[PDB]
């Protein structure tokens, strides 16, 4: 799918930052390792050319530019353009990719240019040269770099840091007076911005910052506004904080990628998340196979709770079952916290009557995604277990038969399941003991004889609303009555609580303001919301040292890491709208 | 379930019900001379995937049918063969009026043992007049056997009521049949000869006609 | 293979088919049989 692109431009309103309060590009950037994991990364990021989409998406917004003292925008269309080693590339192409649409006019919001000026040694369209050296070449109002670049080396990297200091003075010459010029920033530098602060801040009226982002990498977009113009551009603080989550987010990713698994390598089973399948041929069930019964049962705990599809075909003489599955490291934590091998039943199996053809591997079972409720849900999951901490007894409110939380939770801290239905799963084979409650998520009376330490509610709140039919603010109040039976000392509960001002987001939920309820046309379901300040109220009430805290899932990757870690692919506008459901359904932390 | 290499279902289905059986009548014989297009009996076989005719279905009669193929010569073409085939049965049809009015016996009973043979003699192109009387069944298909004793012990051998040889083949081979994989398996019903088995009355005296006859 | 595959074709589907007759009287002369059964004799071909 498409690229997340972060674009940043000069704010007078925002305070001045100094060269120095940037941050410096990390070491393990240029190690070799960390390379060839971006380059797996690369392998297993499917998109679009990403230059091509970056230039589009950059020029729109250089057509979006302004000059506030004039009241009208600073772009002027038809001004002199110039490309910057435009690249024809072994493709075929002849020529950049952008520019074919731009001359057709098939790009929108760009206006008609008098004039394109073509240059680069591969582009036979542009003019062939290297820019590695000073050259002659015309004025041009308009610049954008996009030529190739080679540099000797990483420590030559302050070396090239000279040499870009070198291309903007050439950028300089070439454009125009009160011109503007775009060189995309390939390796951030602290020397490089101090550098641009030292000789260039003057020079250019205005400046913004694009990282358009398809892979993990540094690489930064500059573009000069008012070139020759004198200026007292400078850093600004947010612009410093946005340098900064850019570091923190390309750190998550390498982490992320440092995990990636071979890509279309030969899977031997080793990897602790991989498919795990075998073929049974000609299988007896009518009494204890056993040797059978072994092999399933191995198989389920390889799978720990994965789905299995299970193909019967007939070959050299013989028909063969092959049920194929995928092991996990979650699945294998749970295979760990075993105690003892269990067995398994196979009535179903003998049942079964049908032949299946046999099929060929591949590393992902499928290209569907999540649904933003699942990923919605991942997100609380990712949460729980940031909030799993050491020796600690746990509660579950309105657990699943599934009860996938237990795989999470450590073997050593005893934990809660609590829900109205009845769980699926068995307990013998637990390596501790586990407690799962038959009672409803909402029942009362449990508590009084149970002993509390730490009890969790996720994604059940408003679910025990619509059973009991009660208010947020009423069925909070139950809640109030049974955390006086409950005697946990850290309480987290899943609130649907409107922190923001209530926002309905298109397709997936509606949310009514004269019934405070949050109605899920994607999930089909309706459920309440109450004021913040009740609550926070009714709980200092209930406890004087109480202290609660609002959870920010947001500005987190790793609940996307452990989809991830399910070889789950992300989308950012389901993850965004599960945020902005957050934001309105936030988990209590008290 | 699993017995041997095979695993079967503990659930299995058994039927009470069998059709009646049904006489056969000189009207029968006519019909079946007359071989009539509508319903010609004679059902061509197509190797399965190939779904071209390899091999003939064979029903009732032609079950007289035991000496070599290539002395019967068949037509390569499945229509030419139909073609000389009814040539053939139109031939014999006036003659087998000749020999017996239709009007004397349009229903009459007829040896259906003697009919196969008399099938046979035909298509080896044989001389079955001698035995044409000996085609009406009088009475018992096994006693009007017993009494002849006329023509080759080959061509056909009863002791007493106990008579040993090959009925008709269930399928005919046809040239294209390559014994392919999806070509179907005849289980040796195309084979002109298989095996020769006694039929006789009683089963009794039946074994001990067979007390030291070879097993 | 041509010659050699119609030889073997020919073997199966033409070597020649023995029978067998009875013989012997048992009530006076018994029976002389040793490996077979009474009365038995075999035909190196079927008879007509």
């Amino acid at each position: 799918g498409d690229a997340l692109s972060y674009y940043v431009d000069y704010n007078r309103s925002h305070r001045v930052v100094l060269s120095s309060e940037l941050p410096q590009l990390p070491d393990t950037y240029f190690d070799g390792d960390e390379q060839y994991g971006r380059s797996l990364f690369s392998l297993a990021r499917k998109i679009g050319d990403r230059s091509l989409v970056k230039d589009t998406a950059v020029l729109k917004h250089a057509y979006q530019a302004i000059d506030p003292n004039t009241g009208k925008e600073y772009l002027r269309s038809r001004q002199s353009v110039a490309y910057f080693g435009a690249s024809a590339g072994h493709s075929g192409a002849d020529q950049p990719l952008v520019i074919e649409p731009w001359i057709q006019g098939k790009i929108s919001g760009v206006p008609p240019p008098s004039s394109v000026r073509q240059f680069g040694y591969d582009v036979a369209r542009g003019a062939i040269v290297d820019l590695a050296r000073p050259f002659p070449s015309g004025d041009y109002q308009f610049v954008y770099s996009d030529v190739d670049q080679v540099v000797d080396g990483h420590d030559d990297l302050s070396i090239s840091s000279g040499l870009v200091e070198s291309l903007l003075s050439s950028c300089m010459h070439a454009t125009a007076p009160g011109g503007s010029f775009v060189v995309k920033i390939n390796f951030p530098t602290r020397p490089v911005w101090h550098y641009i602060e030292q000789k260039i801040l003057p020079n250019i009226t205005s400046y913004m910052l694009i990282k358009p982002f398809v892979t993990n990498n540094v690489e930064l977009f500059f573009v000069a506004f008012g070139v020759h113009q004198h200026s007292s551009l400078t850093w600004t603080s947010g612009v410093y904080f946005f340098l900064v989550d850019h570091f923190y987010r390309y750190e998550t990713l390498s982490t992320i990628s440092r995990q990636l698994p071979s890509f279309g390598y030969v899977d031997d089973g080793s990897s602790v998340t991989g498919i795990e399948t075998i073929s049974i041929e000609n299988p007896g069930f009518s009494n204890m196979t056993q040797a059978a019964r072994i092999g399933i049962s191995g198989l389920c705990a390889n799978v720990g709770n994965a789905r299995k599809s299970i193909a019967i075909y007939e070959s050299h003489g013989a028909r063969v079952l092959t049920i194929t599955s995928r092991r996990s490291p979650a699945s294998a934590r749970r295979k760990s916290r075993l105690r003892y091998l269990p067995l398994i039943d196979p009535r179903s199996l003998e049942v079964q009557a049908r032949t299946i053809l046999p099929a060929d591997p591949v590393l992902f079972e499928n290209v569907s995604g999540a649904s933003p409720h699942v990923c919605l849900t991942m997100m609380y999951n990712f949460e729980v277990s940031s909030a799993v901490y050491d020796g600690d007894v746990v509660l579950d409110l309105g657990t699943g038969p599934e009860a996938k939380i237990l795989e999470l939770i450590p073997a050593t801290s005893p934990v809660t399941c609590v829900d109205i239905r009845p769980t699926a799963q068995p307990s013998g084979c637990w390596n501790v003991r586990t407690t799962f409650l038959e009672l409803d998520y909402l029942s009362d009376g449990w508590i009084t004889g149970v002993r509390g330490d730490i009890v969790t509610c996720m994604l059940s709140l408003g679910a025990a609303a619509a059973g009991k039919s009660m208010t947020f603010d009423a069925a909070f109040q139950q809640l109030i009555k049974v955390l006086s039976k409950s005697t946990a000392n850290v309480v987290l509960v899943q609130v649907n609580c409107p922190t923001d001002v209530v926002r309905s987001i298109k397709g997936y939920l509606e949310i009514d303001s004269t019934n405070k309820r949050y109605r899920f046309p994607k999930f089909g379901r309706d459920e309440p919301y109450s004021d913040m300040d009740a609550l926070e109220k009714i709980c200092r009430t209930a406890w004087p040292n109480c202290s609660i805290t609002w959870v920010p899932l947001s500005y987190d990757l790793r609940w996307t890491r452990l989809a991830l870690l399910e070889s789950t692919t992300l989308s950012s506008a389901s993850i965004r709208i599960a945020e902005l459901m957050y934001k309105y359904m936030p988990i209590m932390r008290i | 379930a699993n017995v041997w290499g095979v695993r079967l279902a503990d659930s299995l289905s058994s039927p009470t019900i069998e059709t009646r059986t049904r006489q056969y009548t000189l009207h029968d014989l006519c019909s079946d001379l007359d071989a009539n297009p509508g319903r010609e009996p004679w059902k061509p076989l197509r190797n399965q995937r190939t779904n071209n005719i390899v091999a003939v279905q064979l029903f009732r009669p032609l079950q007289g049918l035991v000496l070599d193929t290539q002395l019967y010569g068949f037509p390569g073409a499945f229509d030419d063969w139909e073609r000389f085939m009814r040539e053939k049965l139109r031939v014999l049809k006036y003659e087998v009026l000749r020999i017996y009015p239709i009007s004397n016996y349009s229903n009459e009973h007829v040896n259906v043992f003697v009919a196969n043979a008399l099938v046979g003699a035909f298509l080896s192109n044989q001389a079955f007049y001698d035995l044409l009387p000996l085609l009406i069944i009088n009475d018992t298909m096994i006693g009007d056997l017993l009494g002849t004793g006329a023509s080759l012990s080959q061509f056909f051998q009863s002791h007493g009521d106990v008579l040993e040889v090959a009925a008709g083949r269930k399928y005919l081979q046809m040239e294209n049949y390559s014994n392919d994989d999806d070509d179907p398996p005849l289980f040796a019903k195309d084979l002109s000869d298989y095996a020769k088995a006694f039929y006789s009355d009683t089963y009794e005296v039946l074994d001990r006609f067979f007390w030291t006859h070879d097993s | 293979a041509p010659i050699l595959r119609q030889w073997a074709e020919i073997i199966h589907r033409y070597w020649p088919n023995p029978s067998q007759i009875r013989y012997g009287a048992p009530n006076v002369f018994g029976s002389a049989n040793l490996f077979t059964p009474p009365e038995v004799l075999l035909l190196p071909i079927d008879h007509q």
